[PDB]
């Protein structure tokens, strides 16, 4: 029963930021005392009313309770007009758990180098939160940097489910196709591919995983068709032999690169950990089929021994569970 | 939270309750419940989105009566939030375009002076009421996955389904989104649209001696809770295809 709670329950902090609907406050609770992130859905009327990016927010995360993920704790709203009613206005708030960096902020200062062994220790939280989306069809569709928060314990949760889509592999519709941020948007999807796969989200990670190291985004263009001689100049153009179905995608003979690359990944991130480069070489392969999926991530030599278990040291105490939440996840 | 209850509490709705006869209730619901079917289908929107709209409605007066709020408004904003949910959105000043046009005069009345402020500033105490639970499932879903499980003759199948489909569009004006799993009305529906049509369904699953065939899909389903389902759906074709 959401919705009914109060937002006096809540001793709000600072403003984080104007978000995708309305802004993001940080607020401790007066009961707990934990600290939470605040989603303020000002319900504008005479437009469309409640956003549907907080609908694909709350329809998902209800369903999506994981130690990745920044899970919604519950929803309040502000006050109660109990007469009228009709007169309106107030907003409704959705009550996240609350993490103070993320991926693009700290990576923006030049100053925090993370050691192999952070990056094999986020990477795995990662895809163990995105393979958790895909096992339960759900489409992120918007991973970036900027979406991928992280606290000082080092544990890692993924964000900004506003664009997130349930998924069948039947083929059921088309979907929307310009998704993603044009630098971590996959080729199939600058080629304009309709019905997408779950192998969209994989490739932003992958180009992520070549962010950790390289300290720079690795593609970074402002028009869709640069993007795509940008990604051909690393691996490889677009072309029957690397990949067998681009010719069912429309914009391909249109859209195409400068020349017909030879792929060269493995050259340009050289430098880059053996394991390391075997999962970026796979996660970011060209053909969707041929793509690396999030189960196959946490197989891998980089990720496969990472032990994220609480048991070995050191004990963190200020580590988000949400076994708490699963547990209630009964009602 | 749960959604759905027994056949002794729908006859203590907020409504009846409070001194309304039953058999107007029933009116104003198979009205409603009509009402969304056909504005859906005119702006052309998803079968799925028809559904949650109309369960969303049902739901919704199970906490409210229908004299504090018009039957007909309701159901526009239902569908507008489930548009919105299930992906398939449209503007609000579409559907009002379907709501002067597809109706009475008199019920177009109940919207008021604005139906874009009646409708837009209803959509805060409906999310709340529906307790923000805003994933639905129907019979729809399960009537395929269990017709795709069964092995005989297609063009059997093809108007087994095509028929048990129907009915489900039918059901939507009566509270059995509210009494049974959507999975459970999905099998009773296989039920009738095989009964009606001689049919032996069991002939086509793994066991064709268990005369209970839909235990395969479900658990431990009595055949009485299964005829109950189909009985208060015949009453509809008794009066009102």
């Amino acid at each position: 029963d959401w919705g009914k709670r109060c937002v006096d329950k809540f001793d709000i902090i600072g403003i984080i930021g104007e978000g995708t609907y309305g802004q993001v406050y940080k607020a401790k609770d007066k009961d707990t005392g934990e600290l939470v992130a605040l989603k303020k859905v000002r319900l504008d009327n005479e437009k469309e009313g409640f956003p549907i990016t907080a609908i694909r927010e709350i329809k998902i995360l209800r369903q999506l309770i994981h130690r990745s993920v920044v899970n919604m704790k519950e929803i309040v709203t502000d006050k109660q007009d109990a007469l009228d009613f009709k007169k309106d206005k107030g907003a409704f708030y959705l009550v996240f758990e609350y993490m103070d960096h993320d991926l693009m902020g700290l990576l923006e200062s030049g100053l925090v180098h993370f050691s192999e062994d952070h990056i094999k220790s986020f990477m795995k939280q990662l895809m163990e939160g995105l393979e958790y989306c895909h096992k339960k069809n759900f489409l992120h569709r918007d991973i970036k940097c900027s979406n991928i928060l992280l606290n000082n314990s080092g544990q890692i949760k993924l964000a900004d489910f506003g664009l997130a889509r349930l998924y069948n592999s039947e083929e059921s519709r088309p979907y929307t196709n310009k998704v993603i941020t044009l630098w971590y948007r996959p080729p199939e999807l600058l080629l304009g591919e309709e019905r997408y796969t779950p192998a969209i989200d994989v490739w932003s990670c992958g180009c992520i995983l070549g962010e950790l190291f390289t300290k720079k985004p690795i593609f970074q263009a402002n028009l869709e068709l640069a993007q795509l001689e940008l990604i051909s100049r690393l691996c490889g153009s677009p072309c029957p032999a690397v990949w067998p179905d681009v010719i069912k995608l429309p914009y391909f003979n249109t859209m195409k690169p400068k020349k017909q690359y030879r792929r060269r990944l493995r050259e340009e991130f050289s430098f880059i950990p053996s394991a390391a480069l075997d999962l970026l070489d796979h996660m970011l392969t060209l053909d969707p089929s041929k793509r690396c999926t999030a189960e196959q991530t946490l197989q891998s030599d980089f990720l496969k021994d990472v032990e994220l278990s609480k048991m070995a040291p050191p004990d963190l105490p200020h580590w988000q569970d949400c076994h708490e939440l699963w547990s209630k996840k009964r009602r | 939270p749960c959604w759905y209850w027994d056949k002794k509490d729908l006859a203590h709705t907020p409504s009846q309750l409070e001194g309304l006869d039953p058999a107007t209730e029933a009116r104003y619901r198979r009205e409603g419940a009509r009402f969304i079917f056909d504005v859906g289908t005119r702006l052309g929107l998803h079968y799925d989105t028809l559904a949650t709209g109309i369960i969303y409605f049902h739901r919704f007066y199970m906490f409210h009566s229908f004299k504090q709020f018009p039957r007909y408004v309701t159901g526009a904003c239902c569908l507008f939030l489930a548009g919105k949910v299930e992906e398939t959105p449209k503007k609000c000043k579409d559907i009002i375009k379907t709501a002067r046009s597809l109706l009475n005069d008199v019920q177009f009345g109940q919207f008021g002076d604005d139906p874009k402020e009646e409708v837009m500033v209803l959509e805060r105490i409906l999310l709340q009421t529906i307790k923000f639970d805003l994933q639905v499932e129907h019979p729809y879903q399960f009537l395929l996955k269990y017709a795709k499980q069964l092995k005989g003759d297609k063009n059997k199948i093809q108007k087994l389904v095509q028929m048990a489909w129907t009915f489900v569009n039918d059901s939507l004006c009566t509270t059995l989104s509210l009494q049974w799993e959507p999975e459970i009305i999905a099998v009773a529906v296989m039920y009738l649209a095989g009964r009606l049509c001689k049919f032996e369904i069991q002939e086509w699953t793994s066991k064709p001696m268990y005369r209970r065939w839909w235990e395969q899909f479900v658990q431990d389903v009595p055949v009485d809770v299964l005829e109950d389902i189909c009985h208060q759906i015949l009453d509809l074709y008794s009066q009102g295809k």
